[PDB]
């Protein structure tokens, strides 16, 4: 009984902490991706206003 | 409040679909200024404002008894106390399934009328005790 | 009258954008190109905006030799799917062409497909029960009306004899029909189940069939498995409210449904919140469920297979699929290798309309109390194991020959595999099911042997199976009296 | 010096943990459960009542003074209070209190012997 009391809290923070770990390799990856959107640039947008 | 854990998922959304910076369990970060400003209106105003009163009860929903859960905490870091429902009990008959260790007011002393104050002495001591006589003969 | 046409200016992976020369259309509308052009028909539904003449949209199938600035046909609407009688025992993809190949599909009228969900006035707050004949359920899971049911099964547990059944039974004693939805469904078990449905009658080509098919597969992109549920509600909807009566909706694994709609919103570029669902994961999903609800007009209610990812509960399709399941029929392979069919374990299920403000209260206590009994035949079956029966008191050991009686009596046959197997299903009715368990409860039918109660549905037919057993050893008594006598 | 040897004996009855969580306080060498049996004195007399607290503990506060902080705790150390139970030290301040309350405990205690004797000898 004593031992799977354990494993539920083992195998519970085993998966808190895959899926932390999921979402933080994300927000990573996003974060670089927005970074090098603020990096490029804007265009002209050249047209006729009159 | 039923309930405001679904309230932070809309507010994620909006904040995600506004590519704003993530956080802690995907949130912005001001999702603890979403909620404190709806549970600071809750008070009992001074006699100079007419001593009138709001209540507010949230309710929030855990994952496998976490209280270790983000929002969780930001709420007990809000709340003037907290009531902790335990599925263990609920599935064992226990019904409501509060969890007393887990639960306090911490106000509510003041309020609570003499004729209940005793009586709630009485058995918070009786069940201080039962907590530790339950589990210290483990069937021995 | 004319029709609108706008241009197409993008085209990345399943995503379109299409430009415009006049007011965009509005969100998912459906937007079709010719089949000269791709060499197929094709649609695509607008998502998200991007400018005064833009509009971004979702592609069904594969978007494969679409030139840049091809024509594009708007509908003037959202994507209109069949719906009636001529449905029926047919399959329909997301845009409601059949791909059985059995011709066309004869009908009147063609309802579009994000209905908004019913009002709160045409809700019906009263909680009802689904008699659904199959007692194992209906005692201590009953099947609430407008409720969504979970559904938790792997291989060789009987699943599809359940839902076959269910689809039986509703067809005949609430007189509704059923539709089934194949999210992410194995292309192979759409033959394996299309076929059962031909030997099982359940789809009768030459009569009345009773369901409706729709398969989104996995060979197809999630623009469409995300939209199929959608369309296999829609289909029920009219059931629901023109024919004015109540419906299944089977939802093969809604976390399929769920993957398909993180996947769309990958595409779209939102940013994935949590371990890679999408933002709009409650609200794409409760979008859905929302129409599956109870009516003043009918009733649609959904048994949802669920797969849950490394058997965590926390993630958060199934926590959020959980938030709206109303019940839990779960299945387990061990309960099916001892012989019991349905292989439900009724302890590890669970259901909300156990309360006697829901339902009557006999049926509540006659249920608890079996709860009860077979829970404490867990604990003395781990103490048998260890000490022996001899070891258990007297009062002990008849409820364990009770439990095991229950246990045993919990096994019904099916109509559905009549043919396979060769013996008659019982529909069994909510009441008798009660008085049935009751009587197995006050000990009033305890003399009664225990195999007497092996696939047999209520206590009026399994005393010809008890008088059956008797007269047959008798017989072999006789035999034997005689045989050796004779000698 | 004492500091350093109560954060010592409660590094070693962090080790134990994983063992009485597993197999059980009976299943350690003398030794070691009575480095249990003391370190659990020594986690319990560290709680004490505030006065800020009165509504949730229900007892007055305690204002332990520095000098007599010390000599309490080298004498759990040194094994010079080990009669004393576990549940004595729960939420007392000094030592002196402690025996107070051991005093009130073994009172009641006894006083359950005597009253269970007059209602079994009324039964
Ligand atoms: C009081 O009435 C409650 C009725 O609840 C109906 C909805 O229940 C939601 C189902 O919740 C669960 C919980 C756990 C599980 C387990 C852990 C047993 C599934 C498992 C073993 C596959 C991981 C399955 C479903």
């Amino acid at each position: 009984g004593n031992i799977t009391g354990l494993m539920q809290l083992a195998d519970y923070t085993y998966n808190k902490t895959r899926k932390e770990l999921i979402t933080a390799e994300l927000l990573e990856i996003i974060g670089t991706m927005t970074a090098m959107h603020a990096g490029k640039k804007v265009g002209l947008k050249k047209t006729e206003f009159w | 409040y039923d309930d405001l854990s679904k309230q932070a998922v809309s507010y994620r959304q909006i904040s995600l679909l506004l590519r704003r910076p993530p956080g802690r369990e995907a949130y912005p970060g001001d999702v603890f200024y979403l909620h404190s400003r709806l549970l600071e209106r809750s008070a009992m105003m001074s006699p100079q404002k007419g001593s009138g009163s709001l209540t507010s009860l949230p309710i929030v929903e855990t994952l496998s008894n976490d209280v270790t859960a983000y929002i969780v905490t930001n709420v007990i870091s809000i709340t003037d106390g907290q009531i902790y429902l335990d599925a263990k009990l609920f599935t064992g008959g226990q019904r409501p399934a509060v969890n007393i260790g887990l639960s306090v007011s911490r106000v509510g002393s003041s309020a609570q009328n003499k004729a209940m104050k005793k009586v709630g002495g009485a058995l918070k001591m009786l069940m201080g005790e039962y907590r530790k006589m339950a589990g210290e003969q483990t069937s021995g | 009258d004319v029709k609108q046409v706008g241009y197409v200016q993008q085209i990345i992976g399943a995503v379109v954008d299409v430009t415009f020369t006049d007011s965009v259309p509005p969100v998912l509308t459906a937007l079709t190109v010719d089949a000269k052009e791709t060499g197929t028909l094709l649609t695509m539904e607008i998502v998200q905006h991007l400018d005064t003449k833009t509009a971004r949209c979702i592609c069904m199938s594969s978007t494969d030799m679409l030139r840049l600035r091809t024509p594009v046909v708007n509908t003037g609407s959202q994507i209109t799917v069949p719906v009636g009688e001529a449905t029926l025992g047919r399959i329909f993809n997301v845009m409601g062409d059949a791909i059985d190949q059995r011709g066309p599909v004869k009908n009147k009228v063609r309802w579009p497909i994000h209905r908004k969900a019913p009002t709160l006035a045409e809700q019906s707050g009263k909680d009802e029960v689904l008699v659904t004949g199959i007692k194992v359920i209906d005692l201590i899971l009953p099947y609430c009306k407008g409720g969504k049911i979970g559904l938790f099964g792997g291989a060789g547990v009987g699943k599809t004899v359940i839902i076959m059944e269910l689809i039986n039974n509703v067809a005949k004693g609430h007189g509704g029909y059923s539709v089934f939805a194949g999210v992410g469904e194995r292309t192979r078990e759409g033959t394996d189940l299309y076929l059962e449905m031909m030997g099982s009658k359940v789809i009768d080509l030459q009569g009345d069939s009773k369901c409706v098919l729709v398969y989104g597969q996995m060979n197809e992109p999630p623009g469409a498995r995300a939209r199929v549920a959608q369309t296999a509600l829609t289909m029920a909807e009219y059931f629901r409210d023109e024919a004015g009566q109540d419906v299944l909706l089977f939802v093969d694994n809604v976390f399929r449904f769920t993957q398909a709609n993180s996947e769309v919103s990958a595409l779209l570029g939102r940013i994935p919140a949590a371990v890679g669902y999408q933002p709009t994961l409650a609200e794409d999903l409760g979008m859905l469920q929302e129409r599956i609800t109870s009516t003043v007009k009918g009733s649609i209610t959904s048994v949802q297979a669920v797969y849950v990812p490394a058997d965590d509960i926390t993630d958060p399709a199934p926590a959020t699929t959980f938030s709206h399941l109303d019940a839990t029929t779960v299945l387990s392979r061990s309960v099916a290798e001892a012989g019991i069919y349905p292989a439900v374990e009724p302890l590890e299920c669970a259901s909300r309309i156990m309360d006697p403000d829901a339902i009557d209260v006999n049926h509540y206590n006659v249920a608890m109390d079996i709860v009860e009994m077979l829970t404490k035949y867990k604990e003395l079956q781990d103490i048998i194991a260890v000490l022996g029966i001899d070891e258990l008191s007297e009062e002990d050991k008849l409820i364990v020959d009770r439990a095991r009686k229950v246990a045993k009596f919990m096994s019904q046959p099916f109509a559905v595999a009549e043919v396979f197997t060769g013996m008659k299903g019982y529909y069994v009715q909510l009441e008798d099911c009660v008085s049935d368990f009751g009587s197995l409860l006050m000990g009033q039918c305890d003399n009664i042997p225990e195999m007497a109660f092996y696939m047999v549905g209520g206590l009026d037919s399994v005393k010809e199976k008890a008088a059956k057993m008797a007269a047959e050893a008798a017989a072999m008594r006789e035999r034997a009296r005689k045989a050796a006598e004779a000698k």
